[PDB]
């Protein structure tokens, strides 16, 4: 009968959408590697799916994924046992060398451009009409670390002009030079601003920017990168 | 304690957003409307401007013609004494013409009637609705994703108290107009079929229903935790990869073993919640038509 | 096993029981201390329905299902074949479901990212310790609890429902309802606008967020915003599952009279109270 025809149908279909949802899933990461970056044996039920191309706006040029994999940059790490499944030890400084909780992509050193092809994100004095309208305004502002201790002064705030967002603080530090911190990242309180990611002498490590007047997808990534990865690395310091 | 990001902590404004051009006719756009600081600790304060046009007016204006042919009859009802109008509020209601008149729109005015044309508006009022949405997409050049999706919303709308009704033979069979009132219709509807729970479709229904609670559970507080790499920039971690993306996929993927891409989220978004209306749509088609008794089908399958 | 960008992120630490004792992998998945506790209490409650299985005399998951103690037992305990197993299983749920929160908490550690994905689902583990647990210890009895059985279960919604009217004029579910109703809407436009950006008519570029505003204000006159939208989407879904909870709480416990009924206040406020005509008087 009817119905329980409309119903077989409903399942056959059911699983091709399934089936369809999880090769789309597998645009990026894929194909699966050994824990040495050599192509994994068993890749699973589900083949790759056929490549794709987006026209990137403003000149950008194109992508097309799925496609090469690389993480072009080193990785400082150490196995840790002679077996698969255990974690990787970092050989150096993980702060430092972008591992773990800190690590950071190769994304491309360019800004983010807007729907007319201008930055994005633009410290506030350089964003005509744009002004702190709600809450406390953080300029000004002293910078405390997890140690309790003083690192800088926020001299700025960097804004998302299109979603009229407060993204980053623009930091000044001992020896005037500036750092920005992600606006996710930092309680704003009625006399100062503390961050709980970082002690005080990790604030002269945060990755600093070419321009002053605006940051890219790369240079972003490495700061909060850091900035996140704070929270496992800086814990010997962190107090309260 | 640490920062979360349900609320902003500093709001910051600049000129008001007149919005991208291509090809929309900027004659029909209004003009900008204030800013809403309120909103503003949730998400954006700017209102307006709003693009009017043709098919915008007329959907608005049928739309209120719906709205206030009911409230006329609740008025009847109300004895226009406002009190009563007020006090019994969620009990008035306009039913649609009994059994007799069919499929007729013979059926005098206090007999089906008045619902009658409250539908015929409301009918008017959502299609166009739909193909505004439809256009508004062209003039900016995006898929019509959003057009597909409604229309998902719109055949179970349809099914309820169009297609069903005529298959059936009578508006009666159709959804009146009322708070308490069309609570009741449901009830009903499921006790004269066999209880609803049996009916297959009704029952995979509210399996997206909840899972639609479950993935935009899951996909809102995901972004939320990777906001601090700035993760919330979805189409652009599409396009350019970052670590956001990567520590999303990888929290899945050590959790259950399994996971998705920062556009691919969005086709198991976009298909759960569709499927809830979809297969509603279908469960509600086969009641009355087709299967009568859904535990008597239930035992057969037959 | 691994992803192409996941080796760096493998590193060391984020546990909260145990240092490294069971920080490690297993394919794809962490495991840690909790990944242990819930594939115990886990495995001992599969266990422990399979043998409910044999008591009840049947294999077919369409009919097996693993009922509570008898109002007669009130909250003590029963034996096993009648209500014992289920509180034991019940245990061992609530069991697998805080380990698997808690398991998610260090992933989160490891990774460095929020807390928010765990504390939304611990929203549904309290639904159900409120279905289990609270609701039936207020209500002096494991009895009022609901059976685990695909459709036994399905039994009890109608039951308990029905056994104050139609549920329909219970409060807390109208708004629980809303919330749920509202929920999928949101979702539905949040997928297809992100979609309808990056996937845009036929050879043109990838719209912008700024097309994604524009598109909403042209249609509604607002724009909740990228962020916003995400924010508005776990607090739809934990809202609705809060007025779930609520709706249930006090459903036999502060009333116990038909749903339909509690209305009364309404209508019989003084002002109107008597007032003839309308649908009531
Ligand atoms: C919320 C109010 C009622 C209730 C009312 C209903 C109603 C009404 C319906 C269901 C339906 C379902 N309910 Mg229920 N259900 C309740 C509580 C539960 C609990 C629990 C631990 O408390 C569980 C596991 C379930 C599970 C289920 C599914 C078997 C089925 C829905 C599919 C779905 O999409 O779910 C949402 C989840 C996802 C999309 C994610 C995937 C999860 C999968 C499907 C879980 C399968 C579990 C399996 C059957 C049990 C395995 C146990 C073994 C030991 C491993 N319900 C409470 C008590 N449930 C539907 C049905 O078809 O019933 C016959 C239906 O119409
Ligand atoms: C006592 C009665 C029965 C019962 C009878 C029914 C009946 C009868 C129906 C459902 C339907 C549904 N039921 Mg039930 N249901 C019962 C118990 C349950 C339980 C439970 C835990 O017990 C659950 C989870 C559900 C869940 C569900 C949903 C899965 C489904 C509706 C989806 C939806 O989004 O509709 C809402 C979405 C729409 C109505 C879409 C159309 C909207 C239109 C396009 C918009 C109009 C807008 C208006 C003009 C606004 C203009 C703008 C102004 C600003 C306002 N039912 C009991 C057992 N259920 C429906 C279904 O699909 O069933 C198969 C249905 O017909
Ligand atoms: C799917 C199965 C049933 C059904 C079952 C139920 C059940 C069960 C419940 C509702 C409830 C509601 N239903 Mg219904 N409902 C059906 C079909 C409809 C039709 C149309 C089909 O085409 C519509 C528009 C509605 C509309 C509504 C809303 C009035 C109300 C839910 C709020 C919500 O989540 O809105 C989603 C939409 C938006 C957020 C945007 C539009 C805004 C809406 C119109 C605002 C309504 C406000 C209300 C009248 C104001 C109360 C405030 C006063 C001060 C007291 N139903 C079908 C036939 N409906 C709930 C309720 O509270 O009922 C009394 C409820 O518990
Ligand atoms: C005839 C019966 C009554 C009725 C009686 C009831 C009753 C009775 C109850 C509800 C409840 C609900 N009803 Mg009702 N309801 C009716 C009609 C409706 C209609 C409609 C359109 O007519 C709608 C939309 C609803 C909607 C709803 C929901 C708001 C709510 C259930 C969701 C929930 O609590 O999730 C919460 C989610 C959970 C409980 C799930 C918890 C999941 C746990 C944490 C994890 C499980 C994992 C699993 C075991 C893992 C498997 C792993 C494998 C690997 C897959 N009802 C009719 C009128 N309804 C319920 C409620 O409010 O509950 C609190 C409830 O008890
Ligand atoms: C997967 C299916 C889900 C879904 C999807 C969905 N709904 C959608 C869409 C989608 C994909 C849209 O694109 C469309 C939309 O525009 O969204 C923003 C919409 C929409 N879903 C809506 C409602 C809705 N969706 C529901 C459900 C669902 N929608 C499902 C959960 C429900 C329920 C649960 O009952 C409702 C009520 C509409 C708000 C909207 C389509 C609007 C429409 O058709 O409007 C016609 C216009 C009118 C009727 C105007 C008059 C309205 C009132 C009667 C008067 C008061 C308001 C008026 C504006 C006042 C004017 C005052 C003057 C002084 C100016
Ligand atoms: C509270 C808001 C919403 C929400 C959120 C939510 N759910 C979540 C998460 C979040 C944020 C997760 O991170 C977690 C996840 O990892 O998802 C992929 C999860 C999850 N939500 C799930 C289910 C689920 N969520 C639901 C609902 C919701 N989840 C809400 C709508 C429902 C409904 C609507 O019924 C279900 C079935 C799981 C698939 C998954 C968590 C998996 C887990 O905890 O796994 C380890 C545990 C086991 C393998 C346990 C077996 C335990 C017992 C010993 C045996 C069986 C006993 C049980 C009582 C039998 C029931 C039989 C039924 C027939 C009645
Ligand atoms: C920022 O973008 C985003 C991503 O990516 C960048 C994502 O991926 C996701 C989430 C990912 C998805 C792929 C969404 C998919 C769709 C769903 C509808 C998911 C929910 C439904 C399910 C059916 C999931 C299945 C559930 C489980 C629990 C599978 C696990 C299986 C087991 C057998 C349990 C493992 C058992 C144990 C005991 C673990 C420890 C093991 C030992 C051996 C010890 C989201 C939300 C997102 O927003
Ligand atoms: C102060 O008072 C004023 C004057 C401002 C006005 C007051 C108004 C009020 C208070 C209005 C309240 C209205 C309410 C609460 C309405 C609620 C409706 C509800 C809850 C549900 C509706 C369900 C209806 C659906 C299922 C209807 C579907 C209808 C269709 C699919 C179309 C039907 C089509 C027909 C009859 C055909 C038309 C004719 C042709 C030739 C195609
Ligand atoms: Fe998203």
């Amino acid at each position: 009968d009817l119905a329980s025809l409309a119903i077989y149908s409903f399942w056959i279909f059911l699983a091709g959408l399934i089936y369809y949802l999880q090769t789309e899933n597998m645009r990026e990461g894929y194909p699966l590697e050994n824990e040495d970056g050599t192509p994994a044996a068993n890749q699973g039920p589900f083949p790759l799916p056929k490549p794709k191309t987006f026209i990137l706006p403003h000149g950008r040029g194109t992508l097309t994924v799925p496609g090469p994999e690389s993480e072009d940059r080193p990785i400082a790490l150490a196995r840790t046992a002679v077996s698969e499944g255990f974690p990787h030890a970092p050989t150096g400084d993980p702060m430092k060398d972008g591992v773990g909780p800190a690590s950071w992509v190769a994304r491309r050193d360019l800004p983010e451009l807007d729907g007319h092809g201008h930055n994005k994100i633009k410290p506030m004095k350089a964003a005509a009409g744009f002004h702190v309208s709600a809450g406390k305004n953080p300029i000004g502002l002293p910078v405390r670390g997890c140690d309790l201790e003083i690192a800088g002064k926020v001299v700025d705030i960097w804004v998302d002009i299109p979603e009229q967002m407060a993204r980053f603080l623009e930091v000044e530090l001992k020896d005037g030079s500036t750092r920005l911190l992600p606006m996710q990242m930092v309680k704003v309180q009625s006399n100062r601003v503390h961050v709980n990611a970082l002690s005080s002498d990790l604030f002269a490590g945060i990755p600093t920017i070419k321009s002053p007047t605006e940051v890219t997808l790369l240079e972003e990534d490495k700061i909060c990168g850091y900035v996140a990865g704070g929270l496992m690395y800086a814990a010997p310091k962190r107090k309260s | 304690a640490e920062y979360q990001n349900i609320f902003s902590q500093v709001q910051v404004r600049g000129p008001a957003d007149l919005g991208m051009d291509e090809d929309v006719n900027l004659a029909n756009r209004s003009g900008v409307g204030p800013f809403s600081t309120l909103l503003g600790w949730f998400g954006n304060a700017q209102l307006g401007p709003i693009y009017l046009g043709s098919l915008g007016v007329l959907s608005l204006f049928s739309g209120l013609m719906w709205f206030f042919t009911i409230g006329i009859w609740f008025w009847y009802q109300a004895g226009w004494n406002p009190a009563v109008f007020l006090r019994d509020l969620f009990f008035f209601s306009l039913e649609p013409p009994a059994p007799e008149y069919g499929l007729s729109f013979a059926a005098p005015l206090k007999e089906g009637g008045l619902w009658l044309i409250a539908s015929f508006f409301m009918f008017v009022a959502v299609w166009s609705w739909w193909g505004r949405t439809y256009l508004r997409a062209q003039a900016l050049g995006m898929g019509k994703h959003t057009a597909w999706a409604f229309l998902s919303a719109i055949w179970l709308w349809m099914v309820l108290g169009f297609i069903r009704p005529i298959l059936m033979g009578s508006w009666s069979e159709a959804v009146p107009y009322g708070i308490f009132s069309h609570l009741d219709w449901t009830n009903n509807f499921s006790l004269v079929h066999g209880n609803l729970f049996y009916n297959p479709f009704h029952g995979l229904s509210i399996a997206f229903l909840y899972g639609s609670a479950l993935l935009f559970a899951m996909h809102g507080a995901t972004i939320l935790a990777v906001s601090r790499f700035g993760g919330e920039r979805e189409l652009e971690q599409i396009a350019d990869r970052g670590t956001a993306a990567e520590r999303a996929a990888l929290f899945w993927r050590w959790t259950m073993g399994f996971n998705a891409t920062m556009e691919g989220i969005h086709r198991w978004a976009i298909w759960m919640a569709v499927l809830v209306t979809l297969t509603g749509g279908i469960g509600i088609l086969l009641s009355g038509t087709v299967v009568d008794n859904w535990y008597v089908w239930g035992q057969n399958h037959g | 096993a691994l992803l192409s960008f996941e080796r760096k992120y493998r590193v060391p630490g984020g546990t909260l029981v145990g240092g490294n004792l069971f920080d490690f992998w297993v394919g794809p998945f962490y495991v840690g201390f909790f990944g242990v506790a819930t594939f115990f209490f886990a495995a001992l409650g599969i266990i422990l329905i399979a043998w409910s299985a044999v008591l009840q005399g049947t294999w077919n998951p369409q009919l097996i299902s693993v009922y509570p103690p008898a109002l007669e037992y009130g909250l003590g305990g029963a034996p096993l074949a009648k209500g014992g197993l289920w509180q034991i299983i019940t245990i061992c749920a609530t069991g697998a479901f805080v380990s698997w929160a808690l398991r998610e908490v260090e992933i989160c550690r490891k990774l460095g990212i929020g807390y928010h994905i765990p504390f939304a689902f611990a929203f549904a583990i309290l639904a159900y310790l409120t279905l289990v647990l609270f609701r039936p210890v207020m209500m002096g009895a494991w009895g009022y609890a609901f059976p685990y059985g695909i459709w036994t279960h399905l039994d009890w919604v109608s039951n308990t429902g029905y056994t104050y009217g139609n549920f329909h004029y219970n409060p807390a579910h109208m708004i629980a309802i809303s919330f749920f109703f509202t929920n999928a809407l949101a979702l539905a436009l949040h997928g297809a606008l992100v979609l309808s950006a990056a996937n845009p008519e036929k050879g043109k570029e990838m719209r912008t967020p700024d097309h994604e505003d524009t598109f909403f204000r042209d249609l509604v006159g607002y724009s909740i915003g990228t962020l916003g939208i995400h924010r508005l989407g776990l607090l739809l879904s934990l809202s609705a599952v809060f007025f779930s909870a609520l709706c249930m709480i006090i459903t036999g416990t502060i009333w116990f009279d038909q749903w339909v009924d509690w209305w009364q206040w309404w209508v019989k406020l003084p002002w109107w109270a008597n007032i003839p005509g309308g649908i009531n008087g």
